């Protein structure tokens, strides 16, 4: 899963992050309050370690931001493997350039499962949300 | 190579490395960037004899009875570029094409107050054609591709052989794909074989 | 008795300006693009008639 | 917009044979189940055959007797297992490269068919729930 | 930043610019929305007026039936204009080509959204005027 | 004569003197303004001369029949311009010669009209105005006269000959086509005699 | 178009592609795995071509009569794959084209079908599933058309003429073989007169 949530009243920073990334840049952290925050990295939180994500300040429900998102956003515009001729082929370079287009793959599975997707069963699992606007 | 694989390739680059192997010359990986002249000169000529070859008029690329809507307001049918044949259903055809518009020569008019009903031959792409027609078009691209940009006189001889072979199962595709016959299908005999 | 019109696929003459003619149209071709079967058995016809 | 990996045809209840269209990597990204009453999933070599590399030949003919309306042709290409991994060492091949490249693209091309998983808009101007239910609607007003 | 935008018809306007990159012209496809969906030609219905621009050869609107114009990027996925031969010299240019052609076919996955339901202000699911079937 | 240089490139000029370039080899050229390229230069003046050249012969859907000449109301002349091709009275003999450049009367020795004459009249038209199988015999035509003035390679010459007769009888299969003429009730004479 | 070098290699094909590269005298290769090896490269493309084009002619073994092609049920869409060497219909004249890579109905004009269309398709099959004969063809033309377009030479351009020619006819009656095709009793037209 590219998209995870954290909901911690108590003082608490560490977030271990679930998904694997690329650049600190596709790791996008938002407050799900009443409205949603989008947070600066280097005012607000710290990467501690690549695997935990070190939020400054607590950010609490005593704020109205209750949870907090991770959120993976691998930029396709941006190319973090780009060939040169004259450059040496490394099997890095050659893994990672297919690592950034799965990842943007893994990222499109979940924004459309997000509206609606399918459970378990084979069926359209619904939230509990009527079906409004629907034409007959 | 481990697996048992399905997978395709474009049949535009397959048809522009056998124009290219057609001169003795090695298969390019990619036909973008612009900057490859062989990749430029093998497919606009792919594209020119792809072009030519629908334009002739088979049973399978020629759509009768289509109709061309004017425009609403100026009442005009634009005449396409890749129009490759405009004809009349039936008759002496009296379209023509005057400045990019369809043309009444008979009665004098661009404007239409309806659409006009005419048998067309729109352009296709390569991936559209029959595999004779690929096969014919190909053999044909890579026939003046060597005239143009190799020269060799015995490669020549060659693909005047392929291509005239290339013709002659198109022309087996033409009569199998159209089934016409001269006693029932016939648009005249077969008024004459009611008793 | 069956009618096969032979057309001969290096030739130039299309089946479907033939078939969609009217008669006393005029169309592109060659008498000799088109052809028809015929049984070649009149040496043994007269042998057994 | 028309979903190219995920096939779905009707059962007769006497015809066996089911064309693959997709291109695929292995027999095993290749998915076969019965749509119906429910979604029955079947196995590679008991319950279907690869008759050949577009064609799926099942062992049993399946049908609305057997309470399944569709059959469905899915390609499902892993994503955690890439086919072709390149070391410091190896040779550099256009066969590695060609895998390596097909592989990321159906991958993104899944995910970009993927509202046969959602409820997407088909050739028509109606969103299609493609034969299954939409559970967990509850009440309406 | 979106690979598909959709523009509303005038009788006046034939000029509508593509914000995205596509790697070839054929991948950009027209259609014009109404009552009908109909796909354009890529020379008898429009053209290519610069890289960033398509102009229609005929105006549309409200009388023909098509309010709205929308510009999508289609990359293909099963024809690759990257296919590596053996014994070809391997360039960087080739490696990125089949890299921007995965990731073009992966940014159009990120935008099934404009094709699907979504949700509302309230959370809803808003089925915009369209029948569910099946 | 009209001036094939002065306005501005189409799509398809420009494909047709590329076509034409290629016959000898040349490298297609982005555009047809004036860069120094005498190979692109010559190949448009060919161009020119071949779509005039074959237009010229006389097609049905460049017949124009029926056509009507106005004259000037103060001068009473009817303009000769270059760009008929061929202008021909609608039946029998025709009376109409060019003579400084206005249609003169040769039975009547007179270059003044009071009305519009009806002609059967061949105007120039733009190489992309013609019929796509035209198009391509007007290029392989001048690609076939470029070569001969411009290379002269005789295996090119023996091709482009191959070819040129190939375009030509596509010609004539599209101009059989849009004719769609009948001897029977589409012929002048013999249709008057079919009445029972 | 399907890949010809994505999958495992066959005996008979790497056999195939040794007798293509031995018209120009190169010596067999053990795998056809790339080595670099341009030759055998380009022996395999133009085998593949050839395996193509004799099969997309049409015969009785590989003419598929009565085949059904089944739509999606949810876009309605037959796929027309370019391994669809030749799509026709069962009988008279044929109504289904490619449009966008979907079976198209030309004269309904629609790309849309309810229940599966029963067409007469050729469908392309691996070099392995050919006839002996139609193998010995495909590899006789392939290598007359490798050894004009990478090697050239004229006489071994004579003896491979000869040995297409050769092995054509002998196809040629591998296909009556196969046919068994008789004109009195299995005659679409004939057999229906026979009847007293």
């Amino acid at each position: 899963k590219t998209v995870l949530t954290y909901q911690l009243d108590g003082s608490n920073r560490d977030f271990n992050i679930p998904f694997e990334y690329l650049a600190r840049k596709f790791v996008v952290v938002t407050l799900i309050g009443v409205d949603r925050k989008v947070l600066t990295i280097n005012t607000d939180y710290r990467f501690a370690t690549r695997t935990t994500i070190s939020l400054t300040k607590a950010w609490g429900p005593a704020d109205g931001y209750t949870t907090i998102e991770l959120r993976r956003v691998t930029s396709t515009t941006d190319r973090l493997v780009d060939f040169t001729d004259g450059s040496i082929l490394r099997a890095y370079d050659l893994n990672v350039a297919q690592i950034q287009t799965m990842h943007v793959a893994e990222e499109a599975r979940d924004l459309t499962t997000d509206t609606i997707g399918v459970n378990n069963d084979g069926h359209l699992d619904a939230r509990g949300r009527r079906i409004v606007n629907l034409a007959n | 190579r481990s697996y048992d694989m399905n997978v395709e390739t474009a049949a535009e680059l397959s048809a522009v490395n056998d124009i290219l192997a057609s001169i003795g010359e090695p298969p390019v990986s990619t036909l973008e960037g612009d900057a490859n002249a062989d990749a430029a000169n093998a497919r606009r000529i792919l594209n020119k004899i792809n072009r030519q070859i629908q334009s002739r008029g088979w049973t399978f690329n020629i759509e009768e009875g289509i109709t061309l809507l004017p425009d609403v307001y100026s009442n005009l049918i634009v005449y396409s570029d890749d129009y490759l044949s405009l004809m009349s259903t039936s008759g002496q055809s009296i379209y023509v094409n005057r400045g990019g518009y369809v043309y009444d020569r008979t009665s004098q008019s661009d404007r239409f107050d309806s659409g006009i009903t005419v048998n067309i031959i729109r352009l296709r792409d390569y991936d559209e054609m029959p595999e004779c027609f690929r096969y014919w078009i190909v053999t044909k691209a890579s026939r003046q591709f060597n005239n143009r940009f190799f020269g060799a006189p015995e490669v020549e001889g060659v693909l005047q052989e392929e291509e005239d072979e290339a013709r002659r199962l198109c022309m087996e595709y033409e009569m199998d794909y159209g089934g016409y016959n001269m006693l029932d299908g016939d648009a005249f005999t077969s008024g004459l074989l009611t008793r | 008795s069956k009618v096969i019109g032979l057309v001969n696929p290096a030739g130039i003459t299309q089946p479907r300006r033939l078939t969609k003619a009217q008669t006393g149209d005029f169309v592109t071709g060659r008498p000799e693009d088109i052809s028809f079967l015929q049984l070649e058995k009149q040496a043994d016809f007269t042998v057994a008639k």
